[PDB]
């Protein structure tokens, strides 16, 4: 019966996850910009551990079917999965120890539906648009790359030292 | 084989008479006969097996009470008795006798090994040969001895018992030379690595220098007689050989004492040599005036 | 019933067991060191009648004993294939035919392949074997039993074919089975009487019938007209008279006892399945901290004293009330017992355990397995981006979890009961809202109190989580009586403990949190016992010298030893721990061993031990009070 | 190089000489630990020096190096450097 | 050797000469038996100036190889530029072959040496003589190798400074064109013996083709492992007919027909798993027989039951199935007796395991695989159809450091056994001591040629020399060139010397082979052992409890009875019923452990060997319980 829920709950998970992450199409323009070396990085990514969990969470549907025999390192995904443990396999990039895996899965699929947001946002209006588009720093793998990025691109529109340049913050409660 | 062979002819040779002779119940005796003998043709082979000894034999002789001729026995007598009755009386002899074959067949492989193993030699400097290969003789004693023990348990031991102990003397005797050896050889190697690469040397420590020269003499005519009769059953019938290495250990354990003693007090004297490694410090003495 | 359906005649009521071994047999086993079960019975046939050399699986390690005793007298020896001289030891017991055993099978090695598969080459009367490079000699009397410490292994299929299975490992039929006849011999031992003397009906009985007509034929034909001394010879003829009549008697009366036996031992059953329930919780402890390590012995002394060292049972002989207060002493002295070596954080978590346990046993309850569900994942279920609502008064996050509640069918209105209640503010802002929980949930029928008591568990868990634990201890509360927990919260009281609950080659492993000494609580119990105590620090080479030194005098001599800060020898403390194994101390020794809680300690030791976990008591004011005491 | 580290500490206490050991972390654990006991008694050696009471007109301390009593200076002290991820060793914690 | 000229054959010669003009190291691609040993000894061989030397390359192959043969045919002489390495032969192109580039181990740090040193050869052209330390310049010399595709599990890729230089050619395999063109060649050979069969020769040829395709288009390496073809399979096939047809003087179309379909079915039906693959194929052959050999009647040319063998009469002509039963019995109640004691049953899917193996033996280059269940009568059933051949059965005994020059005496005893003294040999070999694959590709050159070069190096070679030499005098054959000798005694090794490899399927992972190598299944001829039917156990079962007095002259046979033998005698008697409720154990247990399976739990293989040992425990059993009651 641990595999009659854990079917539904695998499939669940493979149905909230996107099914992938389109790659942004680096020309030689775009490439002088920082904000897209950042989010090309973000989404090879993004991309490479998309794949990783999706290739995961079909193998245990499978052997919940019957389908798919219990390797030593499946059957090691299934008592972690049952368990609610994150899975080791999974982990690669900063994440709150303890974290059970429904947590981990929402926040994958809120960092996939950003990282699709953005490159669609890069293939339609080119990098200009990177600048305008509001980026949640909870959805980045790294964010700090992005305040270098930020911090790059103040310097290479106003010609100024990064150096010169200092951080404020403003906070705006008025749409638009 | 030929037997079953001969069987399997009269057989098929009976097989062919007239009817009308077959319904006969005095055929159908000899038919059976015949059937008995190609049954327990099985345990004939095994009758003919090797590990059956004059013991065994005797056995046999007193179990099934008969009195065989082992020279004159013939087939027949062995047919008339019943072996198909007695199955379990065979089934345990034979099975006495592969066991005792077995630790017959061992003692043989402990006496051709230890017959037939020399001591490699190998050069050193041009000044002797010593001994190679410890791993490979004390890997093989420890195994024999091991083994020796093991076969003392065996139920079927006792017929070979005063052989065992024997080569279990000679056994421990072979270790208990070269557990001595090895440390002999060790540190006259040593030794000796230190009391000729320096010259210096003799000048600071005349007492050791002198008896070390009086062992690696003692030691290298050891070694000559070794090298003249290198099998290991020679070297161990060396008359006090046990006792003469003995002596070498404890003297050259001796002369290692008083070395590590003078070295250690040279590094008190100074302390920062306790920085400098063994032969380091023996290279820093030894040049003093270089 | 295949062999029924055949029209087969078979016995109806086969004794697997008795069938194939006698009961002289079964003595010498239980002589030897044969957990007296019905698997192990079976297992221990297995090991007798056994054509192809047997794998005998034993995460507890008594069937190894037990070979080693039955085979003594045959010199048997102990071997692993990990060890270096493995092979030489495996050709000198092939060659000379002593039996072997042979540890570590895990790591199987080929070279046994022909070994177990008895590929015997025939030359003459040299019957070789091949093994490595050598072609040995295979003696009559060799035999080897394969043996596996890991209950969890795969074995490739070409060794299964090649070897018997004897799984000599504990499982929940197993030890249900084993309860069910602890208290059936404890509490009604009379259906015990009548339970053996219907597995006596087999061969015992009768075999003991005609034994004794042995006897009689030995004396009935010694006669030269002295039949009639005084023609009193009717005694030995009287005595097998009346064992007939009685084993003619029980022969008859086979079906009224077996329907007797069945129906008395139903009644046993939900305590014989909490029992099982509570022991493979106590082994699923292990993933929750690595020094929640509790052998099957701690949970069978645990049952030991429940059942024998009772002192509520004293004065009850209604069968009912000692069930009743069996099973709730059960309870008790298990959560009191894990909890004394717990952190205080896990004891709410085993105690739920316990309590849902309990659920699954109790009567006339549903095992609201859905509201679990949901309490334990209920996280897991999904809210599609947008779908939640806002609701008057409700932050984001109890908007998600009033959502994720709505989904089971008795919470389904519970979002317009939330907007039309005027008080649920004050209650949402309440500094103690668990013990005044709404009524919310919408019931086809009226609940039980622990129906009620989840209930509320789910809806806490929906609005006020920081109160989930004070919620979650109600439930305790409502499910296992309100002094369940309250023993924890007291001093500990190590006096009884260690005098009775305590073996003497038990040692008493007292665990701190880093920074914090226990020695001062071994110090004044030894002071108020009255009892020598020598202490010693492990802290350099010579610690351990003197540590067994004490040891050896204590043992003979019966004195207490404590051992100071010994997680700083782990090694050393494994060599202990194979010592202890061995020794047989005297009644009034006792080992006390002070740790620091660190993952280096033996997992063994904690496991052969008996764990005591201490913490600091949390607050500034004991904070100082330490600092200036210090 | 182990086979020194014993004769290594001897010259830094009998001399009197600092000893540094990067990343200490990176030693196995039979290394860490041998080690982790000579440096826990080399400390113990030195803090025998800071107690009032021991009047050093005569105060030949002395600590247990390669089974003999070696003379400890105070000039010498040892420095463990570490890499996090991590802690001490329990002995000199 | 000389290959048959085909397109691929005169392209890829085209390219060797036009790569080999320049001196560029040529390296051949492809799956295994595509052709590229053969095109590349063949083209090289056409060349007047080239002088080919033959190195096979393994895991444990080095620089000290390639110094060695520069050793043997090459020489160092001192000029005034330099040392040069030069051959001895003056106005010679000395070629090196290395016949597997790939399969040299990598080191620690991902790099092949004797690749490495290739490598520095050609793009140098030349190399350091270590023991002079001094720089030498090869003159003569080249390379030119053949490899697998890297993706196969025994193979490495290469270095890519090493592959720039070294142009690679894929040779795929021939096609529908080219293997007819070749077989037609081979056939309208074959069929010279026989001359009222020449029209059938194109007929034939297309079928033997056509299936061919078939079957590579429907089993597939992605099914199972060892679905492997190529047109070794073609070749092996032509082998057999010519076999089959040699000693015969002449023979009918049909005859003709039913020998090509009993080869069909002994190369492609044995090596197939699933019983339903093996229908379509007994279909399949069919179709394709009455497709190429119109108007012949089918129930003369080919009946199902279609077996050859050799024992009943001098030829090798069709024989009936009961006397062939009636042989192999009477010759099995002989082995009992003979070399071991163990019953045998034969029943009616070990007879054709049998024959198959026979068949195998009597083919030259005949190397069998047997691939099957644990148990079920392999390294049994090789041991006993050797032992009816009168082939002396020789088994590797692998020791630890058992190093490959062990192996490679080993390899030089059996073949001095099987060449100079013509004693047929049955190589068995086992997964036990075939724990190592580096030892494992010393094996295919054997496989594939029947001689492997270097083995007998130096004045082995000699004394290797001396005995052929006497060996052909004593069957009459005058002989004095060494090269002459060496390809006599090459040929006794491809008749006498055989391999019979034993392994299980594909659960093997762990171990260094995996799945091995695509190379060793086309090397052998594979046959699916499979685990005992229905009818198999009932056999084994009715002939094992013969012995037994299972009869009830009173049993009443059920209304309705369960059936695992839809073929049992009707009305079933005692015995008959207690033979099949013995083989309802072995398909209840095999369903249990199926369901266990299913839930996850630990599953333990299931053996034929589990059934014998249950039939013996029934027996023994049986016969004490009897023994007491009487
Ligand atoms: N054109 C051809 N003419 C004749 N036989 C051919 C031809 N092409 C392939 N073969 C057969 O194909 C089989 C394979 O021969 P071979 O050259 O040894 O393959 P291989 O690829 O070298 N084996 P390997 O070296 O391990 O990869 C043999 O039975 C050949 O007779
Ligand atoms: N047809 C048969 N009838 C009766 N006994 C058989 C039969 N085939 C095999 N056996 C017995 O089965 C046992 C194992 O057979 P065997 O085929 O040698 O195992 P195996 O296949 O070699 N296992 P492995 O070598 O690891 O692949 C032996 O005791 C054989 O005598």
């Amino acid at each position: 019966a641990w595999m009659r829920t854990l079917h539904t709950t695998a499939s669940n998970w493979l149905h909230l996850i996107p099914q992938t992450l389109s790659h942004l199409k680096r020309t030689v323009d775009n490439i002088k910009d920082p904000l897209f070396r950042f989010f090309e990085r973000e989404v090879k990514m993004g991309a490479r551990l998309l794949q990783d969990v999706r290739q995961d969470l079909a193998d245990v549907v499978q052997v919940c079917e019957g389908k798919k025999k219990q390797t030593n390192y499946l059957r090691t995904l299934i008592n972690e999965l049952v368990k609610g443990i994150l899975p080791r396999s999974w982990s690669h990039y900063t994440v709150p120890a303890g974290m059970t895996v429904i947590q981990w899965v929402s926040d994958f699929s809120e960092r996939i539906k950003q990282l699709q947001s953005v490159s669609q946002a890069a293939a339609s209006g080119g990098a200009k648009e990177l600048k305008n588009i509001h980026v949640c720093l909870g959805g980045l793998f790294v964010p700090e790359a992005y305040i270098t990025a930020t911090r790059q691109y103040v310097a290479q529109a106003n010609s100024w030292s990064l150096e010169e340049l200092c951080l404020e913050v403003i906070v705006t409660t008025s749409q638009s | 084989r030929k037997l079953r062979q001969n069987l399997d002819g009269l057989l098929n040779q009976l097989k062919n008479f007239p009817a009308r002779l077959r319904q006969y119940a005095s055929y159908e005796f000899v038919q059976r006969l015949l059937k008995g003998y190609l049954k327990i043709n099985m345990l004939v082979i095994e009758l003919k097996s090797e590990a059956l000894k004059d013991r065994h034999w005797k056995q046999l002789m007193k179990r099934l009470h008969v009195n065989w001729v082992v020279s004159e026995l013939t087939l027949g007598q062995i047919w008339d008795v019943d072996l198909q009755k007695n199955e379990a009386v065979v089934k345990d002899v034979l099975l006495v006798a592969q066991g005792e074959m077995a630790l017959e067949e061992f003692l043989k492989q402990i006496r051709e090994v230890w017959n037939t193993y020399e001591l490699d030699l190998v050069n050193y400097q041009n000044k002797c040969r010593l001994i190679r290969g410890w791993d490979d003789l004390f890997n093989k004693v420890k195994e024999h001895i091991n083994s020796v023990s093991a076969m003392k348990l065996s139920p079927y031991y006792k017929v070979f018992e005063e052989d065992a102990l024997s080569w279990e003397d000679k056994l421990n005797r072979i270790m208990a030379l070269f557990d001595v050896w090895i440390d002999v050889q060790r540190r006259w190697v040593y030794l000796e690595g230190i009391f000729t690469g320096s010259a210096d040397i003799k000048h600071l420590l005349p007492v050791e220098t002198q008896r070390f020269q009086s062992i690696s003499t003692e030691f290298l005519a050891l070694m000559k007689k070794v090298s003249k009769s290198p099998l290991v059953m020679d070297v161990l019938n060396i008359q006090g050989v046990q006792r003469s290495l003995e002596r070498l250990a404890d003297l050259l354990g001796k002369i290692q004492k008083a070395l590590g003693e003078y070295l250690e007090r040279e590094r008190s004297s100074f302390p920062r040599f306790y920085f400098v490694g063994d032969e380091d410090l023996l290279e820093i003495i030894g040049n003093s005036k270089n | 019933h295949h062999l029924q359906q055949a029209n087969i005649q078979f016995r109806t009521d086969i004794a697997r067991t008795e069938y194939l071994s006698n009961a002289d047999e079964r003595l010498r086993w239980q002589a030897s060191s044969l957990p007296a079960d019905d698997l192990c019975t079976e297992n221990a046939i297995m090991l007798k009648r056994f054509n192809r050399y047997p794998l005998i699986i034993d995460p507890s390690g008594q069937a190894t004993e037990f070979i080693m005793n039955e085979y003594k007298d045959r010199k048997i020896t102990r071997t692993s294939f990990l060890d270096d001289a493995f092979r030489k030891n495996l050709e000198s017991a092939l060659r000379f035919g002593n039996p072997l055993l042979v540890q570590d099978v895990e790591s199987y090695d080929p070279v046994l392949n022909p070994v177990l598969n008895r590929e015997v080459r025939r030359t003459g009367g040299r019957v070789l074997i091949t093994l490595g490079d050598q072609d040995i000699d295979l003696s009559p009397s060799f035999v080897i039993f394969l043996s596996t410490r890991d209950p969890t292994v795969e074995f490739p299929p070409d060794l299964c074919s090649r070897v018997t299975f004897v799984n000599f490992t504990v499982t929940r039929s197993s030890l249900q089975s084993q309860c069910l006849n602890e208290v059936l011999k404890a509490e009604r031992p009379d259906v015990d009487e009548k339970r053996s003397d219907l597995l006596k009906l087999q061969g015992e009985f009768q075999l003991r019938l005609r034994q004794l007509e042995k006897s009689l034929l030995q004396a009935l034909n010694e006669v030269k007209g002295r039949i009639l001394d005084d023609d009193t010879i009717i005694t030995t003829l009287e005595n097998l008279k009346r064992e007939a009549a009685e084993v003619t008697r029980k022969v008859e009366e086979t079906d009224i006892v077996m329907q007797e036996v069945e129906t008395v031992s139903q009644q046993y059953l939900p305590l014989s399945t909490a029992c099982s329930s509570i022991y493979f919780t106590m082994e699923s402890l292990k993933q929750i901290h690595f020094l929640y390590q509790y052998s099957l012995q701690f949970f069978l002394d645990i049952y030991h004293n429940v059942l024998y060292e009772n002192p509520n049972l004293k004065g009850v002989t209604d069968h009912t009330q000692r069930l009743c207060i069996i099973t709730k002493d059960l309870f008790q002295v298990a959560f009191n017992r894990v909890a004394r070596g717990m952190l205080h954080q896990d004891h709410i978590t085993f105690a739920m355990l316990l309590a849902r346990i309990k659920l699954k046993g109790t009567v006339g309850e549903p095992t609201y397995e859905a509201e679990f569900q949901h309490f334990l994942r209920g996280k897991e279920i999904v809210l599609s981006a947008g779908s939640t609502p806002k609701i008057p008064g409700l932050t984001v996050e109890q908007a998600e979890a009033v959502v994720r509640l709505s989904c089971l069918p008795a919470f389904k209105d519970l979002i317009a009961k939330v907007q039309a209640d005027e008080q649920f503010s004050i209650w949402l802002d309440s500094s103690s809202p668990e013990q005044t929980v709404p009524h919310l949930w919408s019931e086809e029928n009226p609940a039980t109190p622990i129906g009620q008591a989840i209930h509320r568990l789910l809806l806490i868990q929906a609005f006020r989580p920081d109160r989930l634990l004070a919620m979650a201890h109600v439930f305790v509360s409502t499910n296992l009586g309100e002094s369940f927990m309250s023993i924890m919260e007291q001093p500990l009281d190590l006096t009884h403990i260690v005098d009775t609950e305590v073996k003497p080659n038990t040692p008493v492993l007292m665990c701190s949190v880093p920074g914090y000494d226990a020695s001062g609580h071994v110090e004044d119990l030894a002071a108020e016992q009255n009892t020598q105590i020598t202490s010693i620090a492990i802290g350099s080479a010579e610690g351990f010298n003197q540590a067994d030194k004490a040891i050896n005098t204590a043992v003979k001599s019966g004195r207490w030893v404590m051992l100071k800060n010994v997680h700083l020898a782990p090694g050393w403390l494994m060599q202990l721990e194979k010592k202890l194994h061995s020794l047989q101390p005297h009644a009034c020794f006792r080992l006390f061993l002070t740790m620091e809680i660190n993952p280096k300690v033996p997992v063994n030791l904690l496991r052969a031990g008996r764990i005591f976990v201490f913490e600091p008591p949390p607050g500034v004011k004991a904070n100082m009070l330490r600092t200036f005491s210090s | 190089d182990f086979q020194a580290m014993g004769r290594i500490f001897v010259g830094l206490c009998q001399v009197g000489a600092w000893g540094c050991f990067d990343e200490f972390n990176r030693l196995e654990e039979r290394m860490l630990s041998a080690v982790s006991q000579q440096v826990q008694c080399i400390q113990e050696a030195l803090r025998e020096h800071s107690s009032p009471n021991h009047d050093k007109a005569s105060a030949p301390i002395t600590c247990e190096l390669l089974n003999k009593q070696v003379k400890v200076s105070p000039d010498m002290a040892i420095f463990i450097t570490m890499n996090p991820g991590s802690n001490l060793p329990d002995n000199l914690k | 050797d000389v290959v048959v000229p085909t397109l691929d054959t005169v392209r890829h010669e085209a390219l060797l000469y036009t790569w080999l003009a320049e001196h560029k190291p040529l390296v051949l691609c492809g799956p295994p038996g595509s052709g590229k040993t053969m095109t590349l000894f063949s083209a090289l061989r056409a060349l007047p100036d080239m002088e080919v030397v033959g190195l096979n390359f393994s895991s444990a192959t080095t620089p000290e190889l390639l110094l060695k043969t520069f050793d043997h045919y090459c020489e160092y002489r001192r000029t005034p530029n330099g040392v040069v390495l030069a051959p001895v032969q003056l106005g010679k192109w000395l070629v090196l072959f290395c016949d597997e580039i790939n399969l040299p181990d990598m080191d620690k740090y991902g790099t092949q040496r004797v690749i490495s040193f290739i490598r520095q050869m050609v793009e140098h052209g030349g190399f350091y003589r270590t023991s002079d330390q001094t720089w030498v310049k090869l003159e003569r010399i080249q390379f030119v190798g053949a490899c697998n595709p890297p993706t196969d599990p025994g193979r490495k890729p290469l270095s890519h400074r090493f592959l720039r230089h070294v142009p690679v050619v894929y040779v795929d395999y021939p096609g529908p064109a080219s293997l007819t063109q070749i077989y037609g060649t081979f056939n309208r050979a074959m069929l010279r013996l026989v001359p009222s069969l020449r029209t059938y020769a194109e007929p034939l040829t297309a079928a033997m083709v056509e299936f061919y395709t078939m079957s590579q288009e429907r089993f597939t390496q992605d099914t199972q492992p060892h679905y492997i073809y190529s047109p070794r399979e073609m070749t092996r096939w032509v082998r057999g007919i010519f076999e089959a047809l040699r000693p015969l003087e002449t023979l009918p179309v049909e005859g003709l027909i039913r020998i090509w379909a009993h080869e069909a079915l002994r190369l492609f039906q044995d090596r197939l798993v699933e019983d339903e693959e093996r229908r379509w194929t007994d279909e399949n052959i069919d179709l394709v027989a009455l497709k190429h050999f119109p108007n012949i009647d089918k129930e003369k040319a080919m009946s199902r039951p279609i077996l050859y063998s050799n024992w009943l009469s001098k030829d090798y002509i069709p024989v009936d199935q009961e006397e062939l039963r009636d042989y192999v019995k009477a010759r099995l109640k002989v082995f009992y007796e003979e070399e071991l004691d163990v019953p045998l049953v034969l029943f009616n899917e070990v007879l054709d395991h049998v024959l198959r193996i026979d068949r195998i033996f009597r083919q030259p280059q005949g190397h069998l695989l047997l691939i099957g269940v644990s148990g079920a009568g392999k390294t049994t059933l090789s041991r006993f159809v050797a032992w009816m051949n009168g082939l002396s059965v020789y088994q590797i005994k692998v020791h630890r450091k058992y190093t490959g020059e062990d192996f490679d005496e080993d390899l030089r005893t059996v073949l001095r056994r099987s060449g100079c003294k013509n004693e047929k040999i049955a190589f068995i070999m086992d997964e036990s001591n075939v724990l190592d694959s580096g030892f494992l590709e010393r094996m295919n050159t054997l496989l594939a040629n029947g001689e492997v070069p270097g083995l007998f190096e130096g004045d082995e070679y000699a004394t290797l020399m001396t005995q052929c030499k006497e060996g052909a005098q004593k069957e009459g054959l005058m002989l004095d060139s060494h090269e002459e000798l060496y390809k006599w005694f090459t040929s006794q090794v491809i008749r006498n010397l055989h391999v019979v490899f034993t392994m299980n399927p594909s659960s093997e992972g762990l171990k260094d082979r995996a799945a091995t190598s695509p190379a060793l299944f086309n090397r052998c001829v594979l046959n699916w052992f499979g685990d005992w039917s229905t009818e198999a156990l009932y056999q084994v079962g009715k002939e094992f409890t013969s012995k037994m007095d299972l009869e009830k002259p009173n049993y009443v046979v059920p209304d309705y009875m369960p059936v695992v033998y839809d073929k049992l005698p009707q009305p079933p008697s005692h015995r008959e019923a207690i033979v099949n409720s013995c083989v309802f154990v072995h398909q209840t247990l095999h369903q249990a452990n199926a369901r266990l399976a299913k839930r996850g739990g630990r599953t333990m293989a299931i053996t034929p060997r589990h059934y014998l040992d249950f039939i013996n425990h029934y027996a023994n059993l049986f016969h004490e319980k009897r023994s007491e009651l009487e």
